[PDB]
């Protein structure tokens, strides 16, 4: 409902700062913007609220704003333990009273950035020959652990029979996903190419593969 | 004859945090009279009968009157708990008088919504008994100061009854004069 | 210090029935709205339900409306979420939120404040099931190839390559929860680049099953 970057990342020190896009009828219409920070596992704790204000000096490193219908949020003299996630929130006096973004992960750097390694499974034959068709799409030693997959058949988006894991952390510190595209037989051999598109730090990378 | 319609047929009423009072002295008390002259739906007396009235003599009444939900006048007697009882108008526990309720809805409601009427909320503490406050500083919940202005842990005191025409019964307006039967000193009001 | 400790919640199938409360002490809970918020696994939080003070009012997100009852006991310092008709789209960690609220006379709106500690919601018709082992064949320096399970219940799957014998190069990546209910892992191994036979052995104990499958160009 809200619209926050799924991640951002800084090096130790600096400042950064997370965007929220609302409309009029929310972030544009109250100063009644809130910002959480939730650790894995863990409940949400309130930072930010009524746009800037913070609840006590545990926020004296956060600070926001607001222009439009948009919303910051600023973290300086970022410290490793700030690595949680961030989400935005804003009274909309309707359904849903409250309205939330999607949360925003803050990385603080600890090592240099790296591009996901992807690699792409067709069918099985032996998964075909049992009415069942999954591309694999395994994702692996990228950092931040923050990616977006995107599936093509041919050239087209494709949305459904797609369920793509959250990050998680190898032994060495970089981040693996996998992202699965489950499909009929007829739908796998009916197209030229399914292509999965991973996206990291706004740049993508792209694996093909075809029916042989 | 005591001026009970100066109370009961008050054009007006107050809100129950900032509840009125009249001192009622030197004057014969019907209460067959009262009771009869309208339509209440709450009559209800304490440490004392209802049916036993007008043989009584006190040495003053108080008639203390205000405007709450038709669901809380079951608070407005010795012994409730609640917000309104705690926060807004509480009597003791010896008690003794007459408390008395009747639909408000024609006069004290309005479409989309009438918000004069309003009640207490927060409070450090529970009301003594015939305490009246009057207070709109904001409520301080937790270690922070408040510096007037609402935030965290920090409350506007006060909330409004939206009371509309529409409202189930419970939540209708009704408004409630208790009748405080004072005896200390020659009396002054007295059955007839 | 305000403590809001959750109860209720667990697992049952769709169609089925659960109760959440949260207990208030350490603050005049009969003073405060109380909200709950719900998180589904690897997404944001999303708003359920709203409740007054006295009850007066209480609001509920569309998707649950005439399933979920919010609802208050002051005496006992509770609020609660009755949730019957459960979907499997219902799954999530549920928080009880003190606040949330609006002050008509001040058109002022407290955020959600203080959030119990979640508990755990899962709505979901899978059974037990082993899983099918598919081979995922090969084709810089090194080539892929692996072994999907695929369509078992409930976790945990033990993958090892070689019965143990090969552990370089081997990645087992975490599950998908399909909407089916059934999970699904991959294990891949990279190896140098028709000589060597590569084997996966596959172990769901909730099914007893055990599976090797053999992947090869
Ligand atoms: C209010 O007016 C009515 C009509 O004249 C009368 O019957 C009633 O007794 C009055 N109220 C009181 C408390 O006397």
């Amino acid at each position: 409902a809200l619209t926050q970057p799924a991640s951002v990342s800084g090096s130790p020190g600096q400042s950064i700062t997370i965007s929220c896009t609302g409309t009029s009828s929310d972030v544009g219409g109250y100063n009644f913007v809130s910002w959480y920070r939730q650790y894995p596992g863990k409940a949400p704790q309130l930072m930010i609220y009524d746009v800037s204000r913070r609840p006590s000096g545990d926020s004296d490193r956060f600070s926001g704003s607001k222009s439009g219908n948009t919303a910051s949020l600023t973290i300086s003299g970022l410290q490793a333990e700030d690595e949680a996630e961030y989400h935005c929130s804003s009274y909309t006096g309707r359904s849903p009273y409250v309205v939330f973004g999607g949360g925003t992960k803050v990385t603080v750097l600890g090592q240099p950035k790296a591009a996901p390694s992807v690699t792409l499974f067709p069918p099985s034959s032996e998964e075909l020959q049992a009415n069942k068709a999954t591309l694999v799409c395994l994702i692996s030693d990228f950092y931040p652990g923050a990616v977006t997959v995107a599936w093509k058949a041919d050239s087209s988006p494709v949305k459904a029979g797609v369920e793509t894991t959250t990050p998680s952390k190898q032994s060495n510190n970089k981040y693996a996903a996998s992202s699965y595209l489950s499909l009929t037989p007829e739908q796998w051999k009916s197209h030229r190419s399914y292509s999965c598109q991973v996206t990291h730090e706004g740049s993508t990378v792209e694996k093909t593969v075809a029916p042989t | 004859l005591c001026p009970f319609g100066e109370v009961f047929n008050a054009t007006r009423f107050a809100s129950v945090y900032a509840w009125n009072r009249k001192r009622i002295s030197n004057c014969v008390a019907d209460y067959s009279v009262l009771y009869n002259s309208a339509s209440f739906s709450t009559f209800k007396c304490y440490g004392v009968s209802p049916t036993k009235l007008n043989d009584l003599c006190f040495t003053n009444v108080y008639a203390d009157s205000f405007v709450i939900r038709g669901d809380e006048v079951r608070q407005i007697a010795p012994g409730q708990t609640g917000k309104i009882a705690d926060y807004n108008y509480k009597l003791p526990d010896d008690f003794t008088g007459c408390v008395i309720a009747w639909n408000s809805n024609n006069l004290d409601s309005k479409v989309g919504g009438n918000y004069n009427y309003l009640y207490r909320l927060f409070r450090k503490s529970n009301l003594k008994p015939f305490e009246r406050d009057i207070s709109t500083e904001i409520y301080q919940a937790g270690s922070t100061p408040c510096n007037g202005v609402e935030g965290f842990n920090c409350y506007f005191p006060l909330q409004s009854y939206g009371f509309q025409p529409t409202n189930g019964v419970g939540y209708q307006p009704y408004r409630v004069v208790v009748l405080s039967f004072e005896l200390l000193a020659p009396a002054t009001v007295c059955g007839p | 210090e305000v403590q809001l400790v959750e109860s209720g919640g667990g697992l049952v199938q769709p169609g089925g029935s659960l109760r959440l409360s949260c207990a208030a002490s350490g603050f005049t809970f009969y003073s405060y709205w109380m909200t709950w918020v719900r998180q589904a696994p690897g997404k944001g939080l999303e708003w359920v339900a709203n409740i007054k003070h006295d009850e007066s009012e209480s609001h509920y997100v569309d998707s649950v409306r005439g399933r979920f009852t919010i609802s208050r006991d002051n005496a006992k310092n509770s609020v609660y979420l009755q949730m019957k008709g459960l979907r499997a789209e219902d799954t999530a960690v549920y928080y009880c939120a003190r606040d949330g609220g609006y002050n008509i006379l001040t058109a002022y709106y407290h955020a959600p404040s203080y959030w119990g500690q979640g508990t755990l919601v899962t709505v979901s018709s899978a059974s037990t099931k082993g899983p099918s082992v598919f081979p995922l064949a090969p084709s810089g320096g090194t080539a892929a190839l692996g072994c999907l399970v695929k369509d078992y219940f409930p976790e945990p799957v033990t993958v090892s390559w070689n019965s143990g014998a090969l552990t370089s190069g081997v990645h087992t990546f975490p599950a998908v929860l399909q909407s089916s209910g059934l999970y699904s892992l991959s294990s891949v191994v990279t190896v140098p680049s028709g000589t060597q036979t590569y084997i996966c052995n596959v172990n769901h104990k909730p099914s007893n099953t055990k599976v090797d499958k053999r992947v090869e160009p």
